[PDB]
C-alpha cells in the first residue's frame, strides 16, 4: 500500500509507503471523493483533510 | 384467410421442440377436480 | 433400515436418506398406524425424491385366516381403521357460510347403525394429523367428564342424505373451579392449563376461574389450509 | 483457593 | 475498566474457558479491591421486582424444580462479582458454579464435568448459595 | 408520513432508454434485469452482477408487453402492436409470426406449455410451444378482452372484458369454470395465492375479490380518476402495491391502510419490485429510469449490499 | 412475567432457536402492551458508566471493530426487548440481529446462515 499525495495549491507530489494497517485503517470502506479526515497517518498530519 | 386473418394449423418447423413440460404443482389431481366443482357458488 | 418410519418427523426423514440405499416400512390401520395424511406426505415427499422407488403392501396376517369375524369386530370395536375421513361434499364459503354443532356424547357412542357410521368418520379424521394412534384416546372422549366435542359442517340444503360430511372438529375440556386451599398445599408438595399457570406465577388467585382448554382441532386432510380452523 | 484449584 | 468488560464477555467466545480459570482473572490478589457498596433499595427494586423476589424466597424452602429461578441467576451473578451485595461467604467451589451459570451460562450437567464434584453435591452446593443470597435481600428489605 | 424515501451514485451505467421506457422486468434469479425504450425498440439487459448492461437488440416494432419464458435471459417473448410474436433465442432473433387480431396482452401457462393470447377479438388465442400448431380456439363470447392471468397456485386463467365482466377459464378442458359480474373498464388484474383476486378499473378504484364471495373483501378508490396500470403483491409486509401514471401507493392488504405514496417527476409507464428487497425499479416516461430504495419495506438486494452502509 | 423470563432463558436452551422464532415470541397481538417510560437518566448512569458511554459514542464516528462494543450489547438487547428505550424504527432484520448477539450470543458468522444476509451486509445492518 502506497500513498501518492498532491498538494495542487501549491502543486507538488510525493509518494509515502505506508506499510502499518493500523493507519490505513481509517481510509478502508470509503468511497472516491469523499473527504477524509487524516489525522491516524502520523502527528505531522494533525487538522489536514483529503 | 388473407395476411393470415383466418387461423390455419400447419407444422411450424423452427417452433417444433422449442419448450420442453415442466411441471410443479403440488395439489393432487382428485383434489383439483373436487376444487373446480366447489368453485364459486357451484 | 428405518423401522417404524411414520413415527419420525418428515424434516429427520430427508437427512436419514442420503446417497446409499434406503429401506422404508410404515403401519396403515393399525393400532399404532398412523393415519391417512401424514402418510400420504411420506410417500409424496419419496416420489418427489436415478433415484428408483419401490412401493409394497402386505395385506395377509401371519396368525388367523383373512377373515376372520374377531379382527373386524374389533377394529370397527375401537375404530382403529382409518378410511376416507369423509366424502368430497361441495365446497362452502370458508368463514361465511358454516356453522358449529354440538355432537351429544350419549347418542353418538350408542351403537345404532347410523350412529356408529357418524363415529367411525369422526375417528378417522381425529386420528388424521397424529403421529401415533392411541386407542386409550378414544377411550378419554366416550366417557371422560368435560370433554366436550364441536363439529363444523357444510350449509344444510333444505334435502339432505343421512350422514351431513364433517368439516372439522373439535374437542373442549373444561377446567377451573379449584380451591385456593387446595393450590397453596399442592405448591408446598385439574389439568395442563389450571396447575402450569398456578406453578409458574405461583398466583393462588388463579384456579378459582373457570376456562377450558382446546385438546384438539383438525380439519378433513383435503381441506388442509383454506381457513376452517 | 482458587491458585490451588489452577494447580 | 478491563474486569467489568471481562464479565460481560464471558458469554461471547471466553465460555469455552474453564470456570477456574475466568476465576483467576477476574480476582488478582496484587491488586486488592475495596467493596462496593451495599444493594440499595431504589437499585434493588429496579433489578427485582416483588415478584421476582417472592419467587426466590419461596422457592428457598421448596428446593424442587431448579426451572423457576434460572432467569434470575445471571442477574444475581452479576452483583456478587462486582463487589456489590456485601459478602454472601461463598466458597471457592460454590463461587465456580456461580460464574458459570451466571455468565457462561452452562448447563448444570456440563459444569459438573467441569466441576468434577457429583451433581447431587452441585445442587446441594447451589441449594446453599442461593440460600445466603435470599435473606441478605431480606435483610435489605427489612433496613428500609 | 414517516418513510423519508431516497432517489438514486450510479448503481449500473448506461441506466437509460433514449426517451422513454415501456416495460421492465427482472428474471426470476434475479441476476438479470430486462428494459425496453423507444426509439429504435430495444431490447437492453443489464447484469446485476457487473452492474452493466450484457446486450442490446432493436426491433422492427415497439412491444406492448415482454414475458421471460426461460430462467435465465436465454428465451424470450415479445408482442407487437403490429400484432407480431417475436422469439428471440440466446443468439439472437429466432422466429416471427402473427396473430389475426390485435393482441392487448398475453400470459402463458407454464404447464402443457400452452401460451395464451387475449387481444381485439372475443376469441382468446392458444399456443402451444411443445407442438407447433395452434390450439383450438376458445370464445368467451364478449367483446373485447383487456387483460388476463393465470395463478400459478392451482392453474386457473381468467380474462378480464371490456363490459366490467371477469370470466375464469379451465387451462384443462378448455371449459369456463364460471363468471364474475362487477361501464368503467377492467385494467389490471391481477393473481395472488389460492382464493385472493384484484380488479383495476379505469375509474381509479383497485378492488379486491375473494373466489367464493362475490362481494369485494375490501375496496380502495384513488382519488384521481386515472386507470390503475399495474398491481403488485407484497407478502412479506402484506402490503398491496398499486401504480397509476401519476402516483404509485403503498398500502395494507387489511383494513386499507396507507403504507406510503412517491410521486415522481413524471408519469411511471410500469413499476416493478425487485424480490425480497426494498429496493423498488419504476420505468418512467422520462430517458432515465427510476431507481428507489425503501429501507423500512426490505434489506438491500445482495449486488447492492453496500447501500445498507450508505444511509 | 413470561416475557422476561423468555429473554433471559434464551441463552440457556432457547438460543436453538432461530432469531425469526423467538421475534414471533415476543412480539404478538400486532399492538404494543402499555408503553413504559423512556429509559431515564439515573436508570442510564446505572447502567452503563461515562467511560462505557464514551467507548460506545467513539465508535460511532470510528466504526473500525465492533468487538470494543461486543460487551454493551447484551445489556442493550435487554432495554430494546424490554419495550423501554422507545422505539429505534428497527427494520426485521436489525431487530434479529439484536437478538442473535444480545440474547442468544451468536457470533456474526454463526447469523449469517440464520439470517441469510451475507456477513458484510449483517456487519453494516448492525451499524446503523
Amino acid at each position: 500500500m502506497k500513498l501518492n499525495i498532491s498538494f495542487p495549491a501549491t502543486g507538488c507530489q510525493k509518494l509515502i509507503e505506508v506499510d502499518d494497517e493500523r493507519k490505513l485503517r481509517t481510509f478502508y470502506e470509503k468511497r472516491m471523493a469523499t473527504e477524509v479526515a487524516a489525522d491516524a497517518l502520523g502527528e505531522e498530519w494533525k487538522g489536514y483533510v483529503v | 384467410a388473407s395476411k393470415g386473418r383466418k387461423l390455419r394449423f400447419h407444422v411450424l418447423s423452427k417452433l417444433l421442440s422449442f419448450m420442453a413440460p415442466i411441471d410443479h404443482t403440488t395439489m393432487n389431481d382428485d383434489a383439483r377436480t373436487e376444487l373446480y366443482r366447489s368453485l364459486f357458488g357451484q | 433400515v428405518i423401522d417404524e418410519a411414520a413415527a419420525i418427523p418428515l424434516p429427520l426423514v430427508k437427512s436419514l436418506l442420503g446417497p446409499y440405499l434406503v429401506f422404508m416400512a410404515s403401519t396403515i390401520n393399525g393400532y399404532e398406524g398412523t393415519g391417512r395424511s401424514l402418510s400420504l406426505k411420506l410417500i409424496q415427499q419419496l416420489r418427489q425424491q436415478a433415484r428408483t422407488l419401490y412401493e409394497v403392501s402386505l395385506q395377509e396376517s401371519i396368525r388367523y385366516a383373512p377373515g376372520d369375524a374377531v379382527e373386524k369386530w374389533l377394529n370397527d370395536l375401537l375404530c382403529l381403521d382409518c378410511l376416507n375421513i369423509t366424502r368430497i361434499v361441495s365446497g362452502c364459503p370458508l368463514p361465511e357460510a358454516c356453522e358449529l354443532y354440538y355432537v351429544n356424547r350419549d347418542t353418538l357412542f350408542c351403537y345404532h347403525k347410523a350412529s356408529e357410521v357418524f363415529l367411525q368418520r369422526l375417528m378417522a379424521l381425529y386420528v388424521a394429523s397424529h403421529y401415533k394412534n392411541s386407542p386409550n384416546d378414544l377411550q378419554m372422549l366416550s366417557d371422560a367428564p368435560a370433554h366436550h366435542l364441536f363439529c363444523l359442517l357444510p350449509p344444510v340444503p333444505p334435502t339432505q342424505n343421512a350422514l351431513p360430511e364433517v368439516l372439522a372438529v373439535i374437542q373442549v375440556c373444561l377446567e377451573g373451579e379449584i380451591s385456593r386451599q387446595s393450590i397453596l398445599n399442592s405448591l408446598s408438595r385439574g389439568d395442563l392449563i389450571p396447575w402450569t399457570v398456578s406453578e409458574q406465577f405461583q398466583d393462588p388467585d388463579f384456579g378459582g376461574l373457570s376456562g377450558g382448554r382446546v385438546v384438539r382441532i383438525a380439519v378433513h386432510p383435503d381441506y388442509q389450509g383454506m381457513g376452517y380452523g | 483457593s482458587g491458585q490451588k484449584l489452577g494447580p | 475498566d478491563f474486569r467489568r468488560r471481562f464479565l460481560a464477555l464471558l458469554s461471547y467466545q471466553f465460555s469455552t474457558f474453564s470456570p477456574s480459570l475466568a476465576l483467576n482473572i477476574i480476582q488478582n490478589r496484587n491488586m486488592g479491591k475495596p467493596a462496593q457498596p451495599a444493594l440499595s433499595r431504589e437499585e434493588l427494586e429496579a433489578l427485582f421486582l416483588p415478584y421476582d423476589l417472592k419467587r426466590l424466597e419461596m422457592y428457598s424452602r421448596n428446593m424442587v424444580d431448579y426451572h423457576l429461578i434460572m432467569d434470575m441467576i445471571p442477574a444475581i451473578s452479576r452483583i456478587y462479582f462486582l463487589n456489590q451485595l456485601g459478602d454472601l461467604a461463598l466458597s471457592a467451589a460454590q463461587s465456580a458454579l456461580l460464574l458459570g451459570i451466571g455468565l457462561q451460562h452452562k448447563s448444570v450437567d456440563q459444569l459438573e464435568k467441569e466441576i468434577e464434584l457429583p451433581s447431587g453435591q452441585l445442587m446441594g452446593l447451589f441449594n446453599r448459595i442461593i440460600r445466603k443470597v435470599v435473606k441478605l435481600f431480606n435483610e435489605v428489605q427489612e433496613k428500609a | 408520513n414517516e418513510v423519508k424515501i431516497y432517489s438514486l451514485i450510479e448503481l449500473i451505467q448506461d441506466f437509460e432508454m433514449p426517451t422513454v421506457c415501456t416495460t421492465i422486468k427482472v428474471s426470476k434469479d434475479g441476476q438479470y434485469i430486462l428494459a425496453t425504450g423507444t426509439y429504435k425498440p430495444r431490447v437492453r439487459c443489464y447484469d446485476t452482477y457487473q452492474l452493466s448492461l450484457k446486450f442490446e437488440r432493436c426491433l422492427d416494432s415497439e412491444v406492448v408487453t415482454f414475458e421471460i419464458l426461460s430462467d435465465d435471459y436465454s428465451k424470450i417473448v415479445f408482442l407487437h402492436n403490429d400484432r407480431y410474436i417475436e422469439f428471440h433465442s440466446q443468439s439472437g432473433f429466432y422466429y416471427k409470426t402473427r396473430i389475426p387480431k390485435f393482441g392487448r396482452d398475453f400470459s402463458y401457462h407454464y404447464p402443457s406449455c400452452d401460451l395464451y393470447f387475449v387481444g381485439a377479438s372475443s376469441e382468446v388465442y392458444r399456443l402451444n410451444l411443445e407442438q407447433g400448431r395452434y390450439l383450438n380456439p376458445l370464445q368467451t363470447d364478449a367483446a373485447e378482452n383487456n387483460v388476463c392471468d393465470i395463478n400459478s397456485v392451482h392453474g386457473l386463467f381468467a380474462t378480464g372484458t371490456i363490459e366490467g365482466r371477469v370470466e375464469c377459464w379451465d387451462p384443462r378442458t378448455r371449459n369456463r369454470v364460471g363468471l364474475l359480474d362487477c361501464l368503467p373498464t377492467i385494467s389490471a388484474l391481477k393473481f395472488n395465492g389460492a382464493l385472493t383476486m384484484a380488479v383495476g378499473t379505469t375509474t381509479g378504484q383497485v378492488l379486491l375479490y375473494d373466489l367464493r364471495s362475490d362481494k369485494p373483501l375490501l375496496v380502495k378508490d384513488h382519488q384521481y380518476g386515472l386507470p390503475i396500470k399495474s398491481v403488485h403483491f407484497q407478502d412479506s409486509l402484506d402490503l398491496i402495491l398499486s401504480a397509476d401514471s401519476r402516483i404509485v401507493k403503498m398500502w395494507n392488504k387489511n383494513s386499507g391502510k396507507i403504507f406510503t405514496s412517491l410521486e415522481p417527476e413524471h408519469d411511471l409507464n410500469d413499476v416493478c419490485l425487485y424480490p425480497n428487497s426494498g429496493m423498488l425499479l419504476t420505468a418512467n416516461e422520462t430517458p432515465k429510469m427510476g431507481i428507489y430504495y425503501i429501507p423500512v419495506l426490505g434489506p438491500a438486494p445482495r449486488w447492492c449490499s453496500f447501500l445498507d452502509n450508505l444511509t
